């Protein structure tokens, strides 16, 4: 069989921790990797002729891309073009074979509408504005290459066009992330923890959501007291039903710091329908990799929450 | 001050005179008698140069056929096979130390409770009901008229500690160990007649296998698993140091990093001096002298299906039995009765 | 680098030239600034990669794994 | 009959020439070619006198530079690095045996599929997707077009039948092992720098301890019981021989008599020359050159609450790996495709 | 203060970082720079936790992947197998302690001049006519022009100071010697392939023979007996310490007990620090450590026929070598030009 899994946001494809933390869960084995902006359509000196982002739907052959994936259900090794990335050029494609695990993850993974009927599994991943900023302080700080502040000039410019391009996409995914600046701790830099919120789907079967203590009525829970002696300013957890652009969702929400082990296996022993065949699985799947970015906030919790959920629908599928 | 003696002068014996003359200063003890087998100026010998623990250096050892000069201590010393023709009460004799092996009966180490001593430590797991004690455990629970007290052996004297904590923090229905254990001397060197087949074997060239109870001597010591843990042991080709593997079976389900929390925070709250913690990538040979009675190493530390756990813990079985030998030996000369 | 090294400061300099000149908020200088972003995000593709820029093991096990510095049998 | 090939005249390339030379007349393969990083007159010196396996006797081995006589019967042997440059369809090269343990990978081992040979087996367990079996559980279940096919490590090669029979009599919910292994060559003589820091250290001197996914293979060749199997290894210094300590949780319940009973058993109907049944008290040089994969030491077998068993099996992971290897060698040459 | 650095972290660059860091005071050297095949996390572990040495106690050892931190002293580290591309001009070295084992040659060990160092001294018996020196022999004979300079091997470094007391009281025409010695690191730990066949047999189960030319060395240090002085050496599987047996033919008729007073009264006025005299019935463990770099056992001289006699000499191979090259180094410290 082949399942596929839809992976949606702009921080790089193949550059963020959620492919990593999906290594460390399924193994590079089992899953393959797909990048999609190789199926650009001209390259960055047709776009500066054209005057158009990487982010057009005129800008990728989203045909081609399309007969590709068809043909991935059916076994044979696909032949996927590749974007060079320093020239903005194309490289003459390279013959790829069919795993168990095929991931889709770029700009537009989910902006067809066919290959939207054809993915098992699809994910958003949202960024508010701020956390943008602070991480391209980081970005442009620990580089030294002296680019910053104009480069806030250059956020509200590629803001218009992707709200129109991206940010519909999110109306058709599963599960969707934000990440926000947090309301619990004020005196830090903007983007030292973070406040995020997994506002996840009901309806398609298989999918279940992970309820906190009830499913459907909002409880914000803090897990300290009795049993947890909490640092500054440990955690707040939420949790609500809502209905997000007409759809019937589940938000479950955290914010704080991770500050040792037993607040991390603390919560894990609350949630429900995590489906684990493993006691405090989430918690070891969080400490399998100390060194990765956010494993001590609430991010690093949600991805390998939403990876846990895809080895369910994986099993879902594969009986 | 209590004037203690040492039955047998052994690997047990010459770590106890060493480790007596390195916690001199903070002593209720004098060691005024020993006897090996030996004449007395072969064991001083023996005592000074150990080749485990290399040449002594803090004081000078020197002897003639009557006495021992330790850093100028003078120490008597006497050959005798038979315990009951003793000069315990001619020397003034509180604690003996039973360290040959042999007298592990209670009628056996009671012969010197007859000739004239007035109590009795044992370094053996004995036959027969005898008062087992650990340090760390429950050597606050020992009666001080009960003279004839047993420490049990080295692999039950590292065990129980980690099964104390894992007891208390997690509760425990079963466990089994397997202990990959240093050769000790009752092995023959070459192959051997021995009352035993499996320890008749050569001892450099062999992983033998033994059948030991000393598991169930935590049973003793922690009465409510009695019946509950049971384990083998390996010899192997190393002389000094072992380790001990230990599978639990525990109710309360966890993770591995949260049993190593437990036992981190049990290092230096309640089993400190008894149970180290290392998060380092050693080997063997780095706990050769190590103070504490079990290192627990934390790399290796699993739990499968939450509700079944392995540890497995570095002990030396010369140096820190010794020392919890010597310390068993001070807490009762702090409440002699 | 050098190349990308030129090419940022030289697509920057484009930066502040277009989105001055023919106009600050269209499709063409907003492709400008989404251009200088790609070249910033291979910028930050080239760090990450030189941050992971092993010292020996995997190069001298890279290319000669058997010799004793790094033979496991992992058994 | 099947022109076959040895890449890595290594401890077990020598044990499996030495194999083949005496298990020739049954055999549909005929050893045409070896490789080492050494001369072709060094190594027939090696594989001659065995510093483990004593002088060969039964055939004559001699030497020149370009072939090797071992009997009157002819070898090739080459020296190359890069699997790339090697003349394996000019020799006409139906299987490759890799021994190098280098080339885990698929994407290494499949260098000799490109530079002209058939087929491969590589005796390590391989990273990434290889089809592994096991002689003894899953020799069945190969598809004869997985021309790319891996033995397992000796530790599961030991350790799968003895859990393949124990699944099936009683059925596994989780289980440990830990082998005490016997040290291998990759380990530093002295202490020399080294890629992991626990083999490192000296060999000769020290228990060392590491950490092994072996146990993990075992889900691998039986596969309703992967991510339920797992383990750790003791080296000591012993050089030859080893043995696997198993702690599985059953949930039929049952006493110590009754597995050794089934193993007994299974020893006599379809474990047959796997499996060796020994109600004897040897120890670990007895089993130098051994013919089954597992001993079984029946002394030490016990069960704590009736759901708890510890079996400890006897493995000599030099010879009866390479007598594994062989065979399976054999029975994919009977089912050549 | 001279720079120092150290090309090979291994047992002798392990053992001379030691010794430096247990003779700080007293050094107008200060070690600057190592460099060894590994990265600089692992060699801190290696050198704080040697299993020969125990853990090191005295100062505190860290690094990160740049310098290494011992005791607060920083000294950097690099990793390169080809010594034409090191910094030594970018870091100052007048002194580099070649200690590879692999750039025995003039042309190997000038490539470190070239490179941008001032002296070079080879812890090795090197090929060609390198200028060879003993600490305690023919030390101050140096010209300080010789920047490429060799200590000899441990054997002849241990051997040559008896043979120099032996030929100034006695006078020899021939001389045998015998050592029996630790194995060493060249050694393959299994039977792997080598390029000598008697070293490529098992380290720990064998005694070894091998043959050196490390007896001639003395023929180097001491001018009028060359090609008069030859011997083999004998590996056995003891890992730190080893004892030299030497068969001179004097001339000067004399019996065994005025050699052992020669050689006495040569320990307190000459050869004082180099050789210790001990009428002890020590063994060989008991020289782990020591600091001379031969202990004369006394109880074994012997005298045959009045003009044939035999010494045997304790020495460590690992420890006293390495004072020895730290000595020589400091000396000609002393005598920079
Ligand atoms: N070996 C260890 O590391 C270790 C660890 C824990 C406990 N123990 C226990 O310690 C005891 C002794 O261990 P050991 O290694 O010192 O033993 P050992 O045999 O090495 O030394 C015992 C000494 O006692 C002498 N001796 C024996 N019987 C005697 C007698 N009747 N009268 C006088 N002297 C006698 C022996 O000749 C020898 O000198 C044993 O019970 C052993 O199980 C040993
Ligand atoms: N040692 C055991 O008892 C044992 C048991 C089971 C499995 N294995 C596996 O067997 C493999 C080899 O074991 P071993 O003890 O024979 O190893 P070894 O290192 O003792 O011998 C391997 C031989 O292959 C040679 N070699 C290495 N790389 C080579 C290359 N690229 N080209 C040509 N020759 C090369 C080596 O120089 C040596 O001659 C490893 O995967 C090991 O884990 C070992
Ligand atoms: N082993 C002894 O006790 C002893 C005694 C006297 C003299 N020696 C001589 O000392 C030398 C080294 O002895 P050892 O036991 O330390 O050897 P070793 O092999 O144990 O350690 C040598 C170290 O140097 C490294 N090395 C080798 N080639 C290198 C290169 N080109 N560049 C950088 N690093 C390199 C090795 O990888 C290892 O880290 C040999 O000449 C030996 O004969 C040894």
């Amino acid at each position: 069989r082949v399942v596929l899994i839809g992976v949606a946001g702009d921080s790089g494809c193949g550059k963020s921790t959620f492919l990593r933390r999906l290594a460390d869960l399924f193994g590079e084995d089992f899953m393959t990797v797909i990048c999609l902006d190789d199926y650009h359509s001209l390259d960055r000196k047709q776009r500066k002729e054209m005057g158009i982002t990487a982010l057009d739907p005129r800008a990728n052959n989203f045909d081609l891309m399309y007969e590709q994936i068809k043909a991935l259900k059916n076994g044979e090794s696909i032949m996927k073009p590749i974007y060079n990335h320093e020239t903005g050029t194309i490289d003459p494609p390279e013959k790829v074979d069919p795993n168990h695990v095929i991931v889709i993850e770029g700009l537009h993974p989910l902006y067809d509408e066919r290959v939207r009927s054809l993915i098992d599994f699809s994910v958003y991943l949202d960024i508010s504005d701020d956390v943008k900023i602070a991480w391209k302080i980081k970005r442009d700080m620990a580089e030294r290459g002296h680019s910053y502040e104009d480069v806030i000039a250059s956020i509200n410019a590629r803001r218009p066009d992707f709200m129109a391009y991206i940010d519909p996409q999110k109306q058709y995914a599963d599960v969707v992330l934000q990440i926000l600046p947090s309301q619990l701790a004020k005196e830090e830099k903007v983007g030292n923890i973070l406040r995020v919120r997994m506002l996840q789907r009901e309806g398609i079967p298989g999918f279940e959501p992970v309820y906190l203590f009830d499913e459907g009525s909002t409880i914000t829970w803090i897990p300290c007291g009795r049993k947890l002696t909490c640092s500054y300013p440990g955690i707040r957890l939420s949790y609500g039903p809502d209905e997000y652009y007409g759809h019937p969702v589940s938000v479950l929400e955290v914010d704080g710091r991770f500050e040792k082990l037993d607040e991390l296996i603390y919560i894990e022993s609350h949630l429900s329908n995590t489906s684990t065949k493993h006691y405090g699985e989430v918690t070891e799947l969080l400490l399998k990799h100390r060194d990765y970015p956010g494993s001590d906030n609430g991010s690093g919790l949600f991805q390998v929450l939403t990876g846990l959920k895809m080895r369910a629908t994986y099993e879902r599928l594969t009986s | 001050m209590v004037r203690v003696a040492i039955n047998g002068f052994g690997r047990i014996g010459r770590n106890f005179m060493r480790c007596w003359l390195q916690r001199k200063a903070n002593s209720k003890l004098e060691i005024v008698g020993i006897n090996d087998t030996s004449d007395p100026r072969t064991n001083a010998h023996l005592l000074k140069y150990d080749s485990m623990l290399g040449i002594f250096q803090d004081a000078e050892i020197t002897a003639d056929d009557d006495c021992i000069y330790a850093g100028g201590h003078a120490v008597k010393c006497v050959s005798d096979r038979n315990p009951e023709n003793l000069p315990w009460s001619a020397w003034g004799i509180d604690l003996v130390i039973e360290a040959t092996g042999v007298f592990t009966s209670r009628e056996g180490a009671s012969k010197h409770l007859s000739a004239g001593a007035k109590k009795v430590l044992i370094t053996a797991p004995g036959k027969g009901n005898i008062p087992t004690y650990v340090v760390g455990v429950n050597h606050h629970t020992y009666d001080p008229s009960e003279d004839i007290v047993s420490n049990a052996s080295c692999t039950t004297n590292c065990l129980a500690p980690i099964v104390k904590v894992l007891h208390e923090a997690f509760g425990i229905q079963q466990g089994m160990m397997t202990t990959t254990h240093s050769y000790t001397g009752d092995q023959r060197l070459l192959d051997a007649s021995h009352r035993d087949l499996r320890r008749a074997r050569a001892a450099a060239m062999n992983i033998v296998p033994t059948s030991t109870g000393a598991a169930k001597a935590v049973g003793l010591v922690i009465p409510e698993l009695q019946g509950k843990l049971n384990g083998i042991a390996l010899r192997v080709p190393t002389p000094n140091v072992s380790v001990v593997d230990f599978v639990a079976q525990v109710e309360k389900p966890t993770i591995a990093e949260q049993v190593n929390q437990v036992i981190k925070e049990a290092s230096e709250t309640t089993m400190k001096g008894i149970i180290h913690y290392s998060e380092l990538e050693l080997v063997s040979s780095d706990y050769r002298g190590h103070n504490a009675s079990s290192i627990l190493d934390a790399s290796l530390t699993m739990v499968l299906g939450g509700n079944l756990v392995k540890v497995v813990a570095w002990y030396d079985n010369e140096w820190g039995y010794s020392q919890r030998v010597l310390d068993l030996a001070e807490h009762m000369a702090a409440h002699w009765a | 680098m050098s190349n990308l090294e030129k090419q940022i400061e030289q697509a920057r300099e484009e930066a502040h030239k277009i989105c001055d000149t023919e106009g600050a908020t269209s499709g063409q200088c907003a492709a400008a600034w989404d251009a200088l972003e790609e070249l910033q995000a291979e910028a930050a593709h080239q760090r990450a990669e030189q941050q992971d820029h092993k010292t020996s093991f995997q190069q001298y096990c890279d290319d000669n794994p058997d010799a004793a510095e790094c033979r496991i049998y992992d058994d």
